[PDB]
């Protein structure tokens, strides 16, 4: 595949995003893309595989051509409320999430593409590890 | 003190990189921007395989590199914000192919980014292509570039540093040196975008 083990950190005073990746090829023709990530104060992050094709951009929204697709999915979050004290609502989020990718082997130049949504800034960005292949 | 320039659309630093080619695992690309504009080219160096594009597209910061026998593409900008505020702003990348294992980060501001991944394969980073710096000739064919607007703001302390060398790319085109050349007129200053 020419890569393995991936990991990104994203982090603001207002959130810190953790992501790693892993690959299994299950030797039938399919491997298998992990994400884990975790993430600690306010905001939205996502992960995802993508075609090249994927255009970098922001938005606020959450096939047959690409070849890999979620199958499983797992998601905890706790949410801790409190009054902010600097103005007597201030929220505290944890995020685990868990997403297995299952990708048909005829085809391997795949993306990662991650979006980073907090309180003070916003980041996307799209990783093709092996793209000059 | 500081060195800065004013580019007002048609200027831009050209540093010449066919003489001394730069080749290194590692490097690191800081300059501070202030600017009014939404699109604009801050600096591309690498006309090849390899190559860093920095610029403003839509108020945000966009990097789009090579790295070794991949692609890194970021946008960045501020939540109820934008980059083309008026203000300074400060940007580092670093990208990094020491074991193979590839390392790319992003700073700006507030907001940090570091990505990662174990590659066995393993290239050099630089190029012996022109540095440009707040634009490039009209004709020219940037890879990796999303804008073609030159720059029009201020471009403070730009520095291009691996494990060889530290260019000082603002300084030298301030001063002089004979691989710096100039298109056009820029005041080494930062003038009332306003």
């Amino acid at each position: 595949f020419g890569w393995g083990d991936f990991h990104s950190n994203i982090k603001t005073v207002k959130l810190n995003l953790l992501i790693t990746g892993k690959i299994v090829d299950h030797g039938d023709g399919t491997f298998s893309v992990y994400f884990r990530h975790d993430s600690t104060g306010q905001g939205d992050v996502s992960v995802s595989l993508v075609p090249p094709t994927k255009i970098v951009e922001f938005d606020l929204a959450q096939s047959k051509s690409f070849n890999c697709r979620i199958e499983y999915e797992k998601v905890d979050k706790a949410t801790k409320n409190t009054l902010c004290n600097y103005d007597p609502t201030c929220y505290q989020e944890q995020t685990q999430s868990h997403v297995s990718w299952l990708c048909s082997k005829p085809f391997k130049v795949i993306c990662i593409y991650i979006s980073f949504y907090s309180t003070d800034y916003k980041l996307v960005q799209k990783v093709c590890p092996d793209y000059n292949y | 003190d500081a060195s800065i320039a004013t580019f007002k659309g048609s200027e831009y630093f050209c540093y010449d990189l066919s003489q001394n080619p730069i080749q290194s695992s590692s490097d690191e690309i800081t300059l501070s921007f202030k600017t009014l504009q939404r699109n604009g080219l801050m600096l591309h160096t690498g006309k090849s395989a390899d190559y860093v594009n920095l610029a403003l597209k839509n108020g945000a910061v966009s990097l789009v590199i090579n790295l070794g026998s991949g692609a890194f593409e970021a946008l960045v900008e501020p939540v109820n914000g934008k980059f083309n505020d008026n203000a300074w702003h400060d940007v580092k990348v670093t990208r990094n192919l020491r074991q193979g294992h590839a390392m790319v980060t992003i700073s700006v501001d507030g907001i940090l980014t570091t990505t990662g991944y174990t590659q066995e394969d393993y290239t050099m980073l630089g190029s012996d292509d022109f540095f440009y710096v707040g634009g490039s000739p009209s004709t020219a064919d940037l890879p990796g570039s999303p804008v073609s607007n030159n720059f029009m703001g201020c471009l403070k302390e730009v520095v291009y540093k691996n494990n060889d060398v530290r260019l000082e790319l603002s300084r030298l085109a301030k001063q002089g040196d004979p691989k710096m050349k100039i298109h056009g007129v820029v005041a080494f200053k930062c003038a009332a975008l306003e």
